């Protein structure tokens, strides 16, 4: 399962643009709240990575293979911050339900 | 380089060269094209 | 349905920029006038369409004045027939389709103006049908007023075979073999169904030349105005 | 509108004037390699559905013909 | 600061001089 | 939907039910009248005809 | 003086080929079959359509070179 | 047919056999239970409207 | 001028993503095609007569006696075909790149798609050929399927017992008037989009990299317009009847029925579905759903990634969907007989199961593979 | 909501002067009249035929055989008359109260007035009566006045030597298409 997940990570292809996994999340309301709660350096790296991926998609290029994002290396930075947004979101929802 | 400085740098002249050229282009294009069509058929 | 599918013939107008052979259209108009006009109609074709295609102005005027055409109510208040004019359309064989049904054993000979356009693979079909009155095989039997034409839907066309070798004599003198006649009338019917075939192909040739000139130039303008970005180099310089 | 779209920081961006740079730098030089690079990252996802469409289309045609073909055993 | 690095090379882009500008 | 399976949510609806029915009623009457549906209108004594 | 319709000469020249003579052989057997069986509804169209398809395919390959 | 009311007005005559089979048809087993005679005042005479129930 | 502001706000200083591919050209092409159709339609309307005695005669008079009237007529027909080509590729771009999350834009889109299909259907009825008349009766009959008010509705539209002059004239009026409603709905379509901006093929927030539209995506739209005009004029001037039916060149005979009845090719996918369902009503409904399933599409998105650029399993399912859409287009053409029918039945089952079931389950699996679910 | 925002700003909350008289109603009436004309025109277009043999016959068929077709036809004609009444009173309000200082609004107005007059002229030509034909020839002839290109222009519009079917059909197309340009 670990090797097949690495193969699927190579087949997804966002590592060839230098992106992380959390860069590829669709910005819903909860995702934008989690992005707003990021520290300044992580937010700046995320915006630069997104801008570089957009530039590479503009020129129809990819990064060189040494510059790709290694599956093992990818960091799920937004995840911790996101869970909270969802948790808080649900708590609020439940309160209203009841 | 002379052309640019003469007919392609001033927009007004740019238009002039375009219009005049187009006026004659039709003559040439039609003539040349017709020659080809006739030769074909 | 189950029908013989006419083969592809090497027509002189089959090519992408290949126009029609106008001598063949003239011969096919002669074939229609002497053979096909007795049963089939050409309601959307007039004599003035033949000027500049197959005949001159005086030749088409003579062709139009050979026939008689009722034309208007006399002052006395009645109909009258006059020699055809370059503005007259081709004469009807029958005044109404029920007379065609009565004269053709219940079958209606269709308008041949757009026959080639209306029949799938018309030019071929036409040629095949006119040249496909083969004998019905064993097991099939056709009633009177029917003929086994493999190509015709059902293989039972009321139309009897109208082109017997040397049916009519071509004024040009080209041997009037059944085929030479079927090919000429297929070219003519084709012309009929599309009098603009030639003019268009000239427009298409000019269009291909203009697009071959204009597509790389517009591509070059786009790649100029998009080079700026396509060379943009981004660098991230966190103050660190 | 522009100016209020997003917040980035420390991302320098260099560029060149159109007339200063070649119009088609290495167009076929790298274009071909890239186009080929591209085709090999997407061909396995794209092509086999259309391959089996071609097989189903042919099959249908031939099967239909056989269906139409008279049953020799029948009528005898 | 702002002088640590120099403009990246565009040689594979740059063409190969007001003399030429007029033509270009 | 998770949020809509709620206690107050239910209370709200129950409180909202009567009004909803009224609106359907208006529409139903409306449709009958607008279409001059006679199957239904034939029942009404005066409206008949 | 019989005016030779090139179409006829091309037609037997195309019937001299092999797929046409095989389909004609099935045609013959088929027709003989229908003839032999006095009361049957098995026609020979399919065979006949195959023979005409092959024959007019090779006719349309080379007919128009003999027409003015 | 006489194109009555803008639609083909099929009017047909039937043979001894024709009339015989249609009666033989199983009305109940028919997609639409309507015995041949049910639609014809005369067995030798059947009249129909030419619009396929379908389309 | 205040208007210049609006002129700029939507076409010059509009911030567009820098990395959108050539597929994003297609919608602009659709607008151009709309204008082209309207312009050609106006020049067909100065000579066309909506009378059943004279409609075919007026069309032949356009083709034979009006100067370059054949050019305008075949430009109109092949421009309708080009409109549907660009429409299908626009919808496919919206499905592939996750652009349906712009829900209001998507719903105004599917309304525009319904209006364009109705306009093209009545326009194809308009020349009053053999194929037009039998095609009209067929689809008008489709309405009769309605459980209770069907018969009335059909008769209403027909304006009589059966399609006849009554229909032709009202179909001319409706075919004239609907492209202006399509233009207004397209203006609403553009508005509901600028509020959110266009999407990019990576599916990410492109706010960090946006460029102007005037010099970057205008010359690109001009190049796409030139290529679309090349394909349209090689469709008109070289193969003017490869997409139409020959039987439309015969006059409308109510007594003679054609051996095989088709709509034009872009209705085929629907035609297949209709034929597939045994029940008439079922067919009509499924047919409608065929188009409507799209509207339903923004509620089926269960992935945390907007686009399919980084989603290979759903890419495979998408190309299988395009594959059996092409299969349904082929089947519609094929006649009613084995085994075309079974394929049609399966292809329809596979189409509805891929859109309804397989893509959200695949998106859940893809979220599980990235340790997100 | 980006579609409802327009209405709120434009139709629901727009700040309007409190003291505008009944004359300020008239422009809104014009818009209503435009729709009314379009709606009635659409229901004339489902039965009208733009052929010189059948145009008068189609108009009589509308008046005599279509259910309430006389109602829609005379509503269309008297709605054109009501359109011009409201148009003249709208222009008179603009002249009297100094509303022409809104110069762009005034110029778009006079463009609308020209378009409405052209639409009504070709619409009056459309029933192909005695008066329509002689009226058309007359105004089309007006164009011939042009110093150099007049003759050509007239013949162009007529589509032939003299107004005949060629005109009627293109006048039907133009009369159909111009009220949507008027709406824009
Ligand atoms: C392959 C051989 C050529 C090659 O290798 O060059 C590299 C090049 C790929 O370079 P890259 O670095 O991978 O990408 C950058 C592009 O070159 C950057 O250019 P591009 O290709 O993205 O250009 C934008 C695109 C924009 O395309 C559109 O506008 C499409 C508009 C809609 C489709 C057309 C309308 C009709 C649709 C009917 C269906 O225009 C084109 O697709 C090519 C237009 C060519 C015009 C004629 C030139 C002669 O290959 C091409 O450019 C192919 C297209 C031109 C041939
Ligand atoms: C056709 C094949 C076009 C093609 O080149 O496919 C590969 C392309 C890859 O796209 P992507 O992986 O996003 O990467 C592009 C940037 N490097 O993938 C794409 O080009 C995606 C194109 C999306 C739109 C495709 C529309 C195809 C036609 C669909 C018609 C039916 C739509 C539904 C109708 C209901
Ligand atoms: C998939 C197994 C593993 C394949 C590994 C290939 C080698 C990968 C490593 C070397 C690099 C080769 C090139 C890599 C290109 C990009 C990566 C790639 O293409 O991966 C394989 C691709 C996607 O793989 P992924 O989505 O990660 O998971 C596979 C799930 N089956 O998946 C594929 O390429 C295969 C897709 C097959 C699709 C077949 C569809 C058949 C059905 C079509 C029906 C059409 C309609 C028929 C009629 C319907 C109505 C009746
Ligand atoms: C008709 C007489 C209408 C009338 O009542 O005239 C007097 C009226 C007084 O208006 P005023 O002095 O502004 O005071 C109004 C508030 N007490 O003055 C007005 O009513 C002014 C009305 C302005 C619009 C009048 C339009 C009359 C018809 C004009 C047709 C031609 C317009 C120009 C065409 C070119
Ligand atoms: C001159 C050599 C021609 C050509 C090129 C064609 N015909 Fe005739 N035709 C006649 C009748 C009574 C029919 C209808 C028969 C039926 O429908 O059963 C026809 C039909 C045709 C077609 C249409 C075939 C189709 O599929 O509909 C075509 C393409 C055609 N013909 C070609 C009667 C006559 C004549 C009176 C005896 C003669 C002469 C011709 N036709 C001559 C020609
Ligand atoms: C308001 C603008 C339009 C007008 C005035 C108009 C007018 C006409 C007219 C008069 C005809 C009949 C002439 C002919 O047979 O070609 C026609 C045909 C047609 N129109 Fe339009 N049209 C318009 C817009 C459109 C649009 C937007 C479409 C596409 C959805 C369209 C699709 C068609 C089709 C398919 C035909 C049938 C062409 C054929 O005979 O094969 N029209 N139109
Ligand atoms: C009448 C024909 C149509 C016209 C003229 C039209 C016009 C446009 C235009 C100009 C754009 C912006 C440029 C672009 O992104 O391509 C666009 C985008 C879009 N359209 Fe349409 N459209 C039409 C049909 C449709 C339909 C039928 C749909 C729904 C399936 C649709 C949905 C969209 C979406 C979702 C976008 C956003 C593109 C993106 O950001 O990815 N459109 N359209
Ligand atoms: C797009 C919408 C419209 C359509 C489809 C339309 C269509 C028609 C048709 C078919 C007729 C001939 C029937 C008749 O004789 O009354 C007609 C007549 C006429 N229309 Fe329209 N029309 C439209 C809008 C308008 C508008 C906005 C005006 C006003 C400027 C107008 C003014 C007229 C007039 C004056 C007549 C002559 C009525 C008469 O016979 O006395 N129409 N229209
Ligand atoms: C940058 O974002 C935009 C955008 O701002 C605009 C206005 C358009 C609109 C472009 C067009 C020219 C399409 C025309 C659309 C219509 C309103 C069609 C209506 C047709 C008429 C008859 C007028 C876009 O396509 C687009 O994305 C590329
Ligand atoms: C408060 O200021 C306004 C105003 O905000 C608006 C929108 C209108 C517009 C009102 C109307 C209902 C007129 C309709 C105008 C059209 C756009 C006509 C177009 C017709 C169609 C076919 C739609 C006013 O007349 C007005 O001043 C009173």
């Amino acid at each position: 399962l670990d090797g097949f997940r690495k193969w699927y990570y190579n087949a997804a292809g966002f590592n060839k643009l230098g992106l992380m996994r959390d860069d590829t999340l669709h910005e819903t309301e909860d995702v934008k709240e989690a992005i707003r709660r990021l520290p300044e350096d992580l937010y700046n790296d995320r915006m630069f990575r997104i801008k570089r991926a957009l530039d590479l998609t503009m020129r129809h290029q990819i990064l060189p293979k040494d510059q790709w994002t290694k599956y093992e290396e990818d960091k799920f930075y937004l995840e911790p911050y996101l869970k909270e947004v969802i948790r808080e979101r649900k708590e609020r929802e439940e309160w209203a339900k009841k | 380089s002379r052309l640019y400085s003469l007919l392609f740098r001033r927009t007004s002249t740019f238009a002039l060269t375009i219009a005049v050229g187009a006026l004659f282009f039709e003559r040439a294009f039609d003539q040349g094209a017709d020659a080809i069509y006739e030769h074909i058929n | 349905d189950l029908e013989l599918h006419p083969p592809s013939y090497p027509w002189s107008h089959r090519g992408l920029l290949s126009s029609l052979d106008h001598t063949s259209i003239r011969r096919g108009f002669q074939v229609y006038k002497q053979v096909c006009s007795s049963c089939h109609s050409m309601d959307y074709v007039a004599y003035r369409h033949l000027v500049g295609v197959c005949y001159t102005e005086e030749e088409a005027k003579a062709l139009a004045e050979e026939v008689e055409v009722q034309d208007g109510p006399n002052d006395d208040g009645e109909m009258f027939m006059r020699p055809g004019k370059l503005s007259d359309y081709f004469p009807k064989p029958y005044p109404n389709p029920e007379a065609a049904r009565a004269a053709n054993n219940g079958a209606l000979p269709p308008d041949l103006s757009y026959i080639v356009r209306a029949r799938h693979g018309g030019e071929d079909y036409v040629f095949s049908l006119l040249t496909g009155y083969c004998e019905p095989p064993t097991g099939v039997s056709l009633r009177e007023g029917l003929y086994f034409n493999p190509y015709f839907p059902g293989q039972a066309i009321g139309m009897a075979p109208p082109i017997y070798t040397e049916v009519l004599e071509y004024d040009d003198g080209t041997p009037a073999t059944m085929s030479q006649v079927a090919k000429d009338v297929a070219t003519f019917l084709r012309w009929a169904s599309e009098p603009e075939h030639d003019h268009r192909k000239r427009m298409g040739l000019k269009m291909l030349l203009m697009m071959g000139l204009l597509l790389p130039l517009t591509y070059a303008m786009k790649r100029h105005k998009w080079s700026v970005l396509k060379s943009r180099k981004l660098a991230y310089r966190p103050p660190k | 509108e522009f100016g209020n779209l997003a917040r980035i920081r420390h991302v320098i961006s260099y560029s060149l004037s159109p007339f200063e740079q070649r119009a088609f730098p290495s167009y076929f030089s790298k274009g071909i390699p890239n186009v080929l690079r591209r085709t090999r990252e997407r061909i396995l996802r794209v092509a086999p559905p259309f391959v089996v469409v071609y097989l189903i289309y042919t099959w249908g045609n031939q099967e239909f013909e056989q269906s139409k073909r008279k049953n020799p055993a029948m009528y005898e | 600061s702002h002088t640590d690095v120099k403009v990246p090379d565009f040689s594979d882009y740059r063409r190969a001089s007001k003399e030429s500008s007029e033509a270009r | 939907l998770s949020r809509f399976l709620g206690p107050r949510y239910r209370e709200l609806a129950r409180n909202w039910i009567p009004t909803a029915g009224m609106w359907g009623t208006v529409g139903a009457v409306g449709l009958v009248w607008a279409t001059d549906w006679r199957l239904i209108l034939d029942w009404v004594p005066y409206i008949n005809g | 003086e019989e005016l030779v319709d090139p179409l006829t000469t091309v037609r037997e020249h195309c019937e001299q080929l092999e797929k046409c003579v095989k389909a004609r052989e099935r045609l013959e057997l088929c027709d003989n079959r229908v003839s032999s069986r006095s009361q049957t509804e098995e026609d020979c169209t399919e065979e006949l359509f195959d023979f005409l398809h092959a024959r007019d395919h090779c006719v349309a390959h080379k007919l128009f070179k003999n027409l003015k | 047919a006489f194109k009555w009311r803008g639609k083909p007005l099929f009017v047909r005559h039937r043979t001894k056999k024709e009339i015989d089979q249609e009666a033989a048809v199983e009305v109940s087993q028919l997609r639409d239970p309507q015995h041949d005679l049910d639609r014809v005042k005369k067995p030798e005479w059947v009249i129909l409207i030419g619009v396929c129930t379908h389309l | 001028h205040p208007l210049f502001k609006i002129i700029n706000h939507s076409f010059i200083d509009l911030p567009a993503p820098s990395n959108i591919s050539s597929w994003w050209n297609f919608g602009s092409l659709l607008g151009v095609c709309l204008m082209v159709q309207i312009i050609t339609g106006l020049f067909l309307a100065m000579h066309y007569t909506s009378d059943t005695m004279t409609a075919f005669s007026s069309v032949t008079h356009i083709c034979r006696d009006v100067n370059y009237g054949w050019l305008i007529r075949y430009m109109h027909a092949n421009g309708a075909s080009m409109f549907f080509i660009c429409l299908f590729l626009h919808v496919g771009r919206g499905l592939y790149y996750g652009s349906y999350t712009f829900m209001e834009t998507w719903n105004i889109g599917v309304l525009l798609l319904f209006a364009v299909m109705a306009t093209a259907f009545m326009g194809y009825v308009l020349p009053w050929g053999q194929m037009s008349f039998w095609g009209a009766t067929v689809i008008t009959n489709l309405l009769s399927a309605i459980p209770y008010i069907g018969t009335t509705l059909v008769e209403w539209i027909w304006g009589g017992f059966s399609v006849d002059k009554a229909t032709l004239t009202r179909f001319f009026a409706f075919h004239f008037i609907l492209p202006f409603i399509i233009a207004a709905l397209a203006i609403v379509h553009l508005l509901f989009l600028h509020e959110t901006g266009s999407n990019n093929p990576t599916g990410l927030n492109s706010d960090a990299d946006k460029i102007p539209f005037h010099p970057y995506y205008t010359i690109k739209d001009i190049l796409g317009i030139l290529i679309m005009f090349l394909i349209l004029m090689t469709l008109v001037l070289f193969f003017p009847d490869m997409l139409g039916d020959p039987d439309n060149y015969m006059p409308a005979n109510p007594l003679n029925t054609p051996p095989h009845i088709k709509p034009e090719w872009y209705f085929l996918f629907a035609y297949a579905i209709l034929r597939s369902i045994p029940n008439k009503l079922g067919g009509v409904l499924a047919l409608i759903l065929s188009i409507l399933i799209l509207a339903l599409m923004p509620f089926l998105h269960t992935s945390k990634q907007r686009s399919l650029m980084f989603r290979p399993i759903t890419q495979i399912l998408y190309w299988i969907l395009v594959a059996n859409l092409l299969i349904l287009t082929w089947i519609g053409g094929q006649p009613v007989e084995h085994p075309f029918i079974i394929i049609g039945q399966l292809a329809s089952i596979s189409y509805f199961s891929i859109i309804l079931i397989l893509m959200p389950i695949s998106g859940i699996i893809e979220d599980k593979m990235l340790k997100l679910y």
